[PDB]
Formats: structure tokens, sequence, C-alpha cells
């Protein structure tokens, strides 16, 4: 039974709310995919999670806690403010914005108008539909913010609608990295 | 990354007031200690200490971190003729490197 | 837990047989970078951020190092028990749109992952491609199992087929997951 | 413990020295620190575990081996005077600062 | 230079 695989795997976490202001540290010691032990500022100490973890406990305390607990301060708050906040939390990437409608145009026609809101950083984001400048609030839909793994999100945001003479809708997109709207028209 | 401490030699009175300087020039957040190296053996631990305000202790020496003035300086009550030692300072990064960086060591002479 | 940012500073993934290790530091979910441990350096994704930050490898290398002896108290511990395959799941996007000989990037999502070991590859017109593709280190997830990232750069064709294969040992057959503009 | 030899070592200019250290610790990590006046102790090199050979701050005329756990070695290939000086050697468990454990030296002189 | 969390080691 060669084909019989193993592994470790050891993650830290550091949950920040509102800048430093409030951090919360967690440790989780994983064995295969099954977390035996774990450290949470919260909880103040090692603790086991499974059977697994029942050895280490004690030694892990008795051993690591002070050291363990510090690390709140020395690796968490520390990194946030030295090497967060010049890259992380100052990355600011505008977003691409285009209109495509769904079918053939038709006037009178049952149609959907999509919006693509693309590589945009950070995530927090707000896209919004107009008609004739007059807010489109009902047939609006959208995807699941998606996370491009390279520093970036995208998202689609739709609106049913019914093309008419003279009509223009627009798509309006809020970002931290604006400093006004972008706003992409449609011409029926 | 360095730990700078006073001078070279000190001399003291038994039943003196024990006192050894030790500032440090580090780039994060880093643990420190003092380790004493008696007569003839080589250096060994004596205590640590991991973030600002904290103090640490051993037989009756202790040092507090001090992040505002970059210090860890050594105090002790009253010193013995068997206190006579090399003093080491030293630090060790938050980076994991494991790699303790060590200052020039002071050596303490306690009159009988 | 919530918050309004998360940062996994130093992630350990251990793996025997075969001594297979990664070292990544990941922020809100993110890719900062992975020490590289045959180099003994530290790679970062986006450049520009080791222009203002740094991060020394032998930490990596420490780490490591320790995941090897834990990987083995454990896997002794645990009177052995090995880990068990899981099937990955492969979803093929774009990054922007489509646009008909407007160059683009094609995104390969794999989640579920376990153990991290695993083949993405491209493939046009059921051919394969071997370039200008790039892949993102292991990230982790709630329930303890992995995903990553492969890229396929390339230019929209209105006669072009494509494909994200994925080869894995929880899974019998190399997964193929269609794609057409 | 920790154990090194030889204890006292009268070498030759050009002359090949090596230092060995044993530990019954069992910790992973291991360094070689030299101790000079003015100085303190200074690093040259350490080890993770077996087959690790991680250049410390003073490394130049230097070379190591961790052919196991127990054992890691230091090696002076052209021993110079300049290189004359008290060596210790340590090994540390690998807990974030790890506290480490010296054996009592080897004074070395080249002569 | 940022910092990192200690995998501690065992046993």
């Amino acid at each position: 039974d060669s084909e019989r695989h193993f592994v470790v795997q050891f993650q830290p976490f550091c949950y920040f709310t509102n800048g430093t202001q409030r951090i919360r540290y967690v440790t989780r010691y994983i064995y295969n995919r099954e977390e035996y032990l774990r450290f949470d500022s919260d909880v103040g100490e090692y603790r086991a999670v499974t059977e697994l973890g029942r050895p280490d406990a004690e030694y892990y305390n008795k051993q690591y806690l002070e050291r363990t607990r510090a690390e709140l301060d020395t690796v968490c708050r520390y990194n946030y403010e030295e090497t967060e906040v010049p890259t992380s939390l100052r990355r600011l990437e505008q977003p691409n914005v285009v209109i495509s409608l769904s079918r053939t145009e038709a006037l009178n026609h049952h149609n959907t108008l999509v919006c693509s809101v693309t590589d945009f950083y950070p995530a927090k984001i707000k896209v919004r539909w107009f008609r004739n400048g007059q807010e489109e609030t009902v047939g609006v839909s959208s995807t699941q913010l998606i996370r491009n793994g390279d520093w970036t999100f995208q998202v689609l945001v739709m609106l049913e609608m019914t093309p008419r003479r003279g009509e223009v809708y627009t798509c309006h997109v809020e970002h931290p990295s604006l400093k006004s709207p972008i706003t992409v028209e449609w011409r029926a | 990354d360095s730990v700078t401490q006073t001078g070279g030699q000190v001399a003291l009175s038994e039943e003196d007031f024990l006192t050894i300087h030790c500032n440090y020039s580090a780039s994060g957040y880093p643990a420190l200690f003092w380790y004493v190296q008696y007569p003839g053996e080589g250096p060994q631990f004596l205590f640590r200490a991991s973030r600002d305000k904290e103090k640490g202790s051993s037989r009756g020496f202790e040092a507090t971190y001090n992040k505002e003035a970059t210090s860890f300086h050594l105090q002790k009550a009253s010193v013995q003729e068997s206190d006579s030692a090399v003093y080491y300072c030293a630090l060790s990064e938050n980076y994991g490197n494991e790699k303790i960086t060590f200052g020039a060591g002071t050596k303490l002479q306690v009159v009988p | 837990i919530e918050a309004d940012h998360v940062g996994s500073y130093g992630i350990v993934v251990y793996q025997s047989p075969g001594d297979i290790g990664q070292y990544t530091f990941e922020f809100d979910g993110d890719e900062l970078f992975y020490v590289d441990l045959d180099k003994k350096e530290t790679i970062w994704m986006l450049p520009e951020f080791a222009q203002l930050r740094s991060f020394d490898p032998q930490g990596g290398l420490q780490n490591i190092a320790t995941g090897k002896h834990n990987l083995g108290v454990l896997t002794k511990r645990s009177n052995s028990t090995p880990a068990t395959n899981e099937a990955p799941q492969a979803t093929v996007f774009p990054k922007s749109p489509v646009l008909l000989g407007q160059p683009n990037t094609l995104i390969c999502f794999v989640d579920n992952i376990f153990p991290p070991v695993i083949n993405i590859t491209w493939l046009r017109n059921s051919k394969s491609v071997a370039d200008g593709v790039y892949e993102t280190s292991f990230f982790v997830n709630r329930d303890y199992s992995f995903h990553k990232l492969s890229y396929l750069t390339f230019i929209p064709s209105d006669d072009d087929i494509y494909d994200c294969k994925v080869e894995h040992w929880g899974l019998e057959e190399p997964v193929l997951k269609h794609w057409e503009p | 413990a920790v154990t090194q030899s030889p204890r006292n070592k009268v070498a030759v200019t050009g002359e090949k020295v090596t230092l060995s250290c044993n530990q019954t610790n069992n910790h992973n990590n291991m360094y070689w620190y030299r101790q000079d006046t003015g100085h303190g102790l200074r690093l040259i090199y350490y080890s993770y575990g077996a087959g690790s050979t991680e250049k410390g701050d003073i490394p130049d005329g230097y070379k190591a081996s961790r052919p196991s756990q127990e054992n890691f070695s230091l090696t002076l290939e052209s021993a110079t005077p300049s290189q004359t000086s008290v060596y210790f050697c340590a090994s540390g468990d690998a807990s974030g600062g790890n506290t480490l454990y010296f054996g009592a030296g080897t004074r070395l002189s080249v002569l | 230079r940022g910092g990192a969390s200690q995998y501690r080691p065992s046993q």
C-alpha cells in the first residue's frame, strides 16, 4: 500500500476588525484534514480539538502559551500595521465596465442588459442601473462576486428591461478606487 | 540587527545593586533574553521576554521589555560573589529564523 | 469567524512520503507569496509588493522543517491513519468579456483538492498547451481541503475549443472541463 | 546535554581543522557560534535538521554538516590566525526564539 | 520585514 499518502497542516489566522482595535488569533494544527489542536486568543490557551490532540494539549500550554499569546501583537498586529497598510490595504484597482444586450434588439421586446464589472480591488463595490436617469430597482440581479485569484474581483449585474424609442439605460459603478462613479450608457 | 550593551567590565561589592544596560536595534518585533557565562562553562539561558512591557526574571535577575527606549536592562537585588560572570544580552526576530543574535557581553566582578 | 480582514501568516503543508512542502502567506483570501523551498526564495504574486515589504525564506524553511518533524509524531500517533483521497471540482470562466481577437485570460478554478497534489493543464482544440499558462499555490479552505487556479492567456476565437485537464489520485480518469466563446 | 570535541585545539596556519558536537537534547536545531572579545558570540553556521546547512552571520572560511540529528560539525578548510577563538555549539527545539543550550566550548588557536 | 506564526513542534 505505497499509495498511502500523508500530510499535516499548520494554519494561522489573524482576524482584524476595525483596524487593529480588535484582533482574534487562531492557530490550527492539522493532520491530513482533521484539526486536532488549536489556539484561540479568545479562549486564551491551547485546547485539544479531537482525541489526537489530547497528548500535545498540556505540553504546548506549559511550553509555548506565553509565546503564542504574544503573536497577537508580534505577528498579527505588527504585520497589519507594518506590511499590510502600505500594500494590501492600499491596493485600489479601478474596474472595467461594459454593457452587452442579452438577445438581439427589438423595440418593445423583453430583453436583458448585462453590465460587466471586472478586474477590481478590493471586493466591496456597488453597481446600479438607471433608465432615463431614473434608477431601476425591479428586475435587477447579479452574479456571485468572483475572486479571479490574481488579486482582483469581477461581477456581472443584469437588468431585465424593455427597449423603447429614445431610452438611455445606465450602469452606475461606485468603488473606493473612484473619485467619481464610472457611468456607462446603452442606447436603444 | 544589533544588541549594544554596557561597556566591557564592571566591578561591584557584595550586596550592591546590579544594573547591566542593553539596547537593541531591530527591524521587526523581537524576543529579548539574557544568558550567563559562568567561569569555565558555556553560556546559558536566564529568562526571555516576548512583548513590550513584559518582564522576565530568574534567580533574582530581572529585565523589562521596553519597546519605547528599545531597552532590556538587567537588574538584580544585591549581587553575591558567585554572581561574577559574563552577561550576554540577546534577541531573536519574529521571522521564525530561529536565529539568536547576541551582544558583546559584559564582565561582572563582585568583590569578596 | 468574522472580521474586516484575515491574514494567515505562515501556512505550512508537509506531505509524506515525498517530503512535499508548501509555505505561504495569505491575506483576505488572496496569495501574497510562497517560499520557493528549492531556491530558498520568497515568491511574491504581486511584484510591486516586494518593493515595499519582505519576508526571510529561512522562516519558511524553519517551519517546513517543523512540518517534517510533526508529520511523523502524528503519522504515528494516529496509528498511521492514511489520508483520504477526494475528488476535485473544476470551473472555467473568463477574466474579462471575451471580445474576438481581443486578448484575454482563461481562468480555471479547481476546488476541493485533497491531498494538495494535482496536475492542471490546458487544451486548445483537444490538443494541449503548456505555454502562457500559470498557476497559484494551494489556497486553504474552511473544511481543510484546498483549491488552486491555473491561467491560460489567449486570443478569443470563433473557432477555438478549450479544456482544463485535471489529474488527481481521487480521480479515476483525468477530468476535463470544456469552454467555448 | 551537549558535548564538543576537542576541548583544546592548537593548530597551524593552513591546516584543515574540524570541530564535532553531539547532543542528547533531541532538538532539531543546532548552531555554531564563536566568542571573541568586543564581539561576544557571533553565529557562523546552524541547521534546521539532518541535511541542513544554513549560513549564519560570519560564514566565510567555514563549512558544516548535520549528518544526523545529534551531530553537527564545523570545518575550517584552511585554518588561519584570525580564526583563533573559543567556539561554542548549541541546540534548540525550534520553538520561536527557542532557548539555546550551549556546550563548554573549544578553545582554538592558530599559530 | 514581516514576521510569521511559529509552527510549534511536538512530543
